[PDB]
């Protein structure tokens, strides 16, 4: 169908963007850019976004029971991981910005590293638990419940990041996260009426379009501005400018 | 297939024992790092196989239960993946050991190409990609589908054996001939018996037998490879020392003849 | 042997001494003036546009 | 004893020289250049990565045209690079693989190299047949060759580990002049822009300014505390900078006859292998044993930037004659060009 | 400039005692590992003792162990060598040497016939 | 149009240069370079002469290139330089091994050899290079021990309480005093190697087997072991 063809082309573009951003983040991995913007976690989030784009593929076609059953968990599992990584970055920014130094000296040294890995693992595990519970119990309720964790994660990131002090002699590490959360929120708020209004045949197409637009917004808001200066203008990658 | 049935609980407890053993080995290797034993065993490669074995053991209860498309997909999605990755990892390590101890001067340019093109990290990627491809083309169409996977795994094990064959006299920490023989013969006999039993059987409770065979294989290529190492590095701390490795490699290389 | 070496060292020390010594302030001023005069012709100091290599 | 009297006379002469230097130091370079605005954060990038060498690179020298350069490695090769195109022009095999120095003639006609063979071999680049062949085998040094610089197509000054320098007449292959006075292995050598003078830093923590024509040591500078590995004349010719194992660069002035400024940092403890000024003399690039080359403010002693990227110890450094770029070679058989 | 001046040598009856000093100037004392060398008549320069920058690591030769003691004081930039139970073959010129480079464990060319970082030496003679 | 032709000629010349360079690298990476160090009385000259006579091969360097079991070798002894070596010893920071030769029968200058070995071992640049220790002149050591005129305890006070190690080879017709002195000297040299080696490099002591080909075999075996361990470390397996 033409709609599936267009959404396949959009998926190809989004996956190409994810792969290019991942290549940049794994080649310039020792540069201050990715080090301040996560590190291994940034590459993990890029992998998760690519996996979300991949899971977009399983919506159309003949509705096999397993495929239709596993549509949503596969959609949120990687999105949950990437959103939690972005939330970790937002929490670090908010702790360094709007907290007394007494609490900051302990929070900053613990929110990065193995404890951050445990936090992302806990987010993924709670997503897995919710997904299996709703798969065994539920054969606006299902997707709302599966969406609640991502909604809270994104809202926390947006609340902790959207207001911040951006000194002219530093890098605004909050604009990208704010616009990523904004793109997620507005694209999904527009998605819901399209879910409730579009003809019943194109409902899966609306779902994959919403997921692809969410991934593209997150990319172009958070990762693409980083890659721009990571590839074209390497004159701003100084440690005194980022850390 | 019932949850309360003697073969099923027996297999479940065997899988739980394997999971505990693998977790203990992982903790032991993490605690005792920057030591010659773990570096000679493969370094991060050993951790990769250990966590992949952990996930294979964790998804064992998924195998047991009412029939489901998810469990059926996982059947060839995870356990054959575990077998192929673990055996290819062992074969790559054996090739590295043999090429370091020998054929480094016999085939100099080949080793330079192997080490300049990231060979250890390239052969593994080729193997996993090829196995994913053959798996999907297999599920596109019990005995015939599993025959290709068993042939691939037997070929990999035979390659590992043929590469470790000249390494009978290699030092004890770099020699895995006994493990390779045991694991290859166990996989071969288990696969042969299973393939024979698929046709001439009632058709029910054969899932128990197949899962039992797979967990025995997982326990084999886990214990037979990691148990001796942990035994040596906890019960013989003196045997785990860079000076000991230096002296023992030297004693191998310049023999009194 | 060593006597001749000491004699030659003493002669070299005499030669090194008894020479003019311009004040450190004047030498520093001259160095600063040279650095400032040629500042426009330093590609490493002033970033040359990418057109001119 | 006469030796005691000679030692007392030498001590008195040293005291008089030190007193004259102290009376001559009415201020400091930092006390004077305090009012000038500091150089902005200096950021160079690796434009070219010349690769093809086998063993560690030990020396390099830019050409007068600022496009071709020569480098010497310890595998026994002399590769001449076209820096603009990264192409290789020549690759001269050497009789002895232990080579510590290389030089480029000002006319671009010849190159020189030397090392543990105690011989300064000179190769004719632009010959009739187009094949690079050795033209003169300068012998006479009893120690390893550490540095060589061409006065012109027929003269070359070489410093050696036998604590003596020399000026060679290439046509006759004989030592026109010998510069003695160092008590340690001479490690570096820098010609003045007017070519009438040069300086040499040896392993006795002293740098001596020599006269080419008269063959005598005019001045001696003893501000360092360890073996001096590098030396480079200021573009004005009235000053120079030195590098030493004591992890300090020091700027000396010829007219003031004393040290002007030190370039040291608390976190820098590794030795210095190569130094070179910028075209205007405002910057002082210096390679280190920590695989990094630090850019120093020659007037304020502020570390402006760092040239990181070399996997092994930086061993040679050189700024083009037009100041367009700086080429650093190190022990991982890689040459890099920055600007 | 790097300068080391030794003192304390002189006539000592066999079985006597002595103490040597090395006033070091021109370099930071606490950054270099120090050394003591001797040169008996008709013999080459022979290493005697060394001491680490902080004084933690100390080693001597076999012929002087149990008789000679090496110590340093970074406050006064001096190096000591207390010599006990002197024997006639200890008659030698004692030089106070310094490692060529700072922050370096090994010491090179300490006993070379010519070495910039070495003092003039003090003659120690033992005779009854 | 001239620029195109000039660039094409430059690319062709660079291609030729790179082909020759890779041909040279194929031989350079297959050749083992060994640096010979010692004293005046150590006996490096006899080792060089024997190794050149056994396998035909070959100023300021006593270079010698030969081939042993189709393996290229390169033994060089740095003579003709001054007594100061802290600067030219940095050239041999990439050699395969250092063949240090000691005169075991010279107790007077044994401490100088020990100090030289300590300086070589602890050098910043010579910190990843294994040392093949050659304890030369064993017959003279045996004669000196049996004579009894000169005692090791005179120069080394720690020899009074020294005892022969359990892992000592009892060569036929060996006096206990001779083997005690041999192994005391060997252990004195090995303590320095084991005090700060930390597994980066190793020491291979070898009492010379009179005048026999076994020394060449020991050198070959030590080089082979060094290459094997280097391959293991590069593969991450050691």
């Amino acid at each position: 169908e033409p709609a599936v063809l267009l959404l396949l082309l959009l998926l190809s573009l989004a996956l190409g963007l994810v792969l290019a951003a991942l290549g940049l983040f794994v080649h310039h991995r020792d540069s201050p850019l990715v080090q301040a913007s996560g590190g291994p976690l940034a590459c993990f989030g890029l992998v998760c976004l690519g996996l979300v784009c991949l899971s977009v593929l399983l919506f159309p076609g003949q509705p096999s029971p397993a495929r239709c059953l596993a549509q949503q968990p596969l959609s949120h599992l990687p999105l949950t991981g990437c959103l939690s990584t972005l939330f970790l970055q937002a929490a670090e920014i908010f702790v360094e910005s709007e907290l007394p130094l007494s609490w900051a000296d302990r929070l900053s040294g613990c929110l990065r590293g193995p404890w951050a890995w445990l936090v992302v693992l806990l987010a993924m595990l709670v997503e897995v638990a919710l997904c299996t519970w709703y798969l065994v119990a539920f054969p606006w309720v299902s997707f709302g419940l599966a969406h609640a964790t991502n909604a809270t994660l994104a809202f926390l990131c947006f609340l902790g990041t959207f207001l911040v002090r951006s000194q002219p002699g530093r890098y605004n590490r909050a604009r990208g996260l704010t616009f990523a959360m904004l793109a997620y929120f507005i694209t999904w708020v527009s998605f819901v009426p399209l879910l409730a209004n579009v003809q019943v045949v194109l409902r899966p197409a609306v779902q994959m379009g919403a997921l692809l637009l969410c991934v593209l917004g997150i990319l172009a808001a958070f990762h693409l501005p980083r890659c721009y200066l990571l590839m074209r203008q390497p004159g701003l990658n100084t440690p005194e400018f980022f850390l | 297939l019932e949850w309360h049935e003697a073969p099923t609980i027996a297999v479940a407890l065997l899988a739980a024992l394997g999971f505990l053993s693998t977790l203990a080995i992982l903790v032991i290797f993490w605690r005792h790092f920057q030591t010659p034993i773990v570096r000679s065993a493969g370094g991060p490669m050993c951790f990769l196989m250990l966590t992949l074995l952990l996930v294979a053991y964790m998804v064992v209860p998924v195998y047991v239960g009412p029939p489901k498309v998810s469990t059926c997909l996982c059947r060839q999605a995870l356990f054959p993946l575990c077998f192929t990755i673990c055996i290819s990892c062992i074969a790559v390590r054996s090739f590295q050991i043999v090429c370091a101890f020998k054929m480094a001067s016999r085939f100099p340019r080949a080793y330079s190409y192997w080490v300049r093109y990231q060979g250890p990290y390239v052969s593994m990627a080729f193997i996993t990609v090829l196995k994913m491809v053959i798996v999907v083309i297999g599920m596109l169409a019990y005995r015939n589908s599993l025959l290709f996977n068993t042939s691939l795994d037997l070929l990999l094990s035979v390659v590992g054996f043929s590469f470790a064959y000249m390494g009978k006299e290699l030092p004890t920490n770099y020699n895995e001939a006994k493990f390779i023989t045991l694991s290859m013969t166990f996989y071969f006999t288990s696969s042969v018996s299973l393939c024979t039993f698929m046709s001439a059987y009632s058709g029910v409770l054969v899932t128990i037998v197949d899962l039992l065979v797979t967990v025995l294989n997982l326990l084999a290529i886990s214990l037979g490879y990691f148990g001796p190492k942990c035994y040596m590095i906890l019960f013989y701390p003196e045997r785990n020392t860079p000076a000991y490795f230096n002296s023992m490699i030297q004693g191998y290389t310049m023999r009194r003849d | 042997a060593s006597i001749a070496q000491a004699r030659k060292l003493v002669e070299q020390l005499k030669m090194e001494a008894n020479i003019d010594r311009i004040k450190v302030s004047k030498a520093a001023a001259d160095l600063m003036a040279y650095c400032e005069a040629h500042a426009k012709e330093d590609p490493l100091l002033t970033p040359v546009p990418a057109s001119e290599n | 004893s006469e030796l005691d009297q000679l030692r007392q006379e030498a001590e008195q002469l040293k005291n008089q020289i030190r007193d004259a230097r102290k009376a001559c130091a009415d201020a400091t370079l930092s006390q004077i250049t305090n009012n000038i605005d500091p150089v902005g954060r200096i950021q160079m990038r690796t434009r070219r990565t010349l690769r093809g060498h086998l063993a560690k690179i030990y020396a390099m020298h830019w050409g007068t045209d600022s496009r071709l350069l020569v480098s010497a490695s310890q595998d026994g090769k002399l590769i001449i690079w076209d820096s603009y195109t990264t192409n290789k022009v020549h690759a001269i095999p050497l009789r002895s693989s232990w080579v510590m120095t290389c030089a480029y003639a000002p006319s671009g006609n010849y190159v020189a190299c030397g090392g543990l063979d105690n011989i300064c071999s000179i190769y004719n680049l632009k010959t009739r047949e187009g094949n690079v062949r050795v033209s003169r085998e300068l012998a006479g040094h009893t120690g390893y060759l550490s540095c060589c610089r061409f006065l012109d197509d027929n003269q070359i000054v070489t410093s050696s580990g036998d604590t003596t320098c020399a000026l060679w007449d290439i046509e006759t292959g004989q030592q026109t002049t010998t510069f003695t006075g160092h008590t340690g292995d001479v490690m570096s050598l820098s010609l003045a822009p007017d070519t009438r003078l040069f300086v040499s830093g040896a392993c006795d923590a002293s740098a001596k300014l020599w006269d080419v024509r008269e063959g005598m040591c005019r001045q001696t500078f003893t501000g360092h505390e360890s073996d001096i590995n590098a030396i480079c004349f200021f573009p004005n010719g009235n000053a120079f900078a030195t590098g030493s194992d004591d992890a300090t660069c020091r700027l000396f002035d010829l007219r003031a006859d004393q040290e002007l400024m030190t370039y040291s940092h608390d976190n820098i403890i590794c030795g210095i292998t190569s130094v070179s000024f910028s075209k205007s003399g405002r910057l002082l690039l210096a390679g280190y044993d920590d695989f990094n080359c630090n850019v120093w403010d020659a007037l304020k002693a502020d570390r402006a930037g760092v040239l990181a990227g070399h996997d092994n110890r930086v061993s040679c450094l050189g700024v083009t004659d037009d100041g367009m770029a700086v080429a650093t070679g190190s022990w991982d058989s890689f040459l890099k060009i920055w600007n | 400039q790097v300068q080391l001046q030794e003192s304390g040598g002189g006539l000592v009856q066999p079985g006597g005692s002595l103490r040597l000093s090395c006033a070091a100037s021109g370099f930071t004392f606490s950054n270099y590992k120090m050394n003591w060398v001797r040169q008996a008549p008709g013999k080459g320069l022979e290493w005697v003792s060394d001491i680490s920058q902080s004084g933690a690591s100390i080693s001597y030769t076999g012929s002087v162990k149990g008789r000679f003691t090496i110590s340093r004081d970074n406050a006064k930039n001096t190096l000591y060598l207390q010599m006990n139970s002197l024997k006639p073959e200890d008659t030698a010129v004692y030089y106070c040497a310094r490692c060529p480079a700072p922050f370096t464990r090994d010491c090179f060319d300490v006993t070379s016939t010519t070495y910039a970082y070495r003092g003039q030496g003090t003659q120690v003679t033992v005779s009854s």
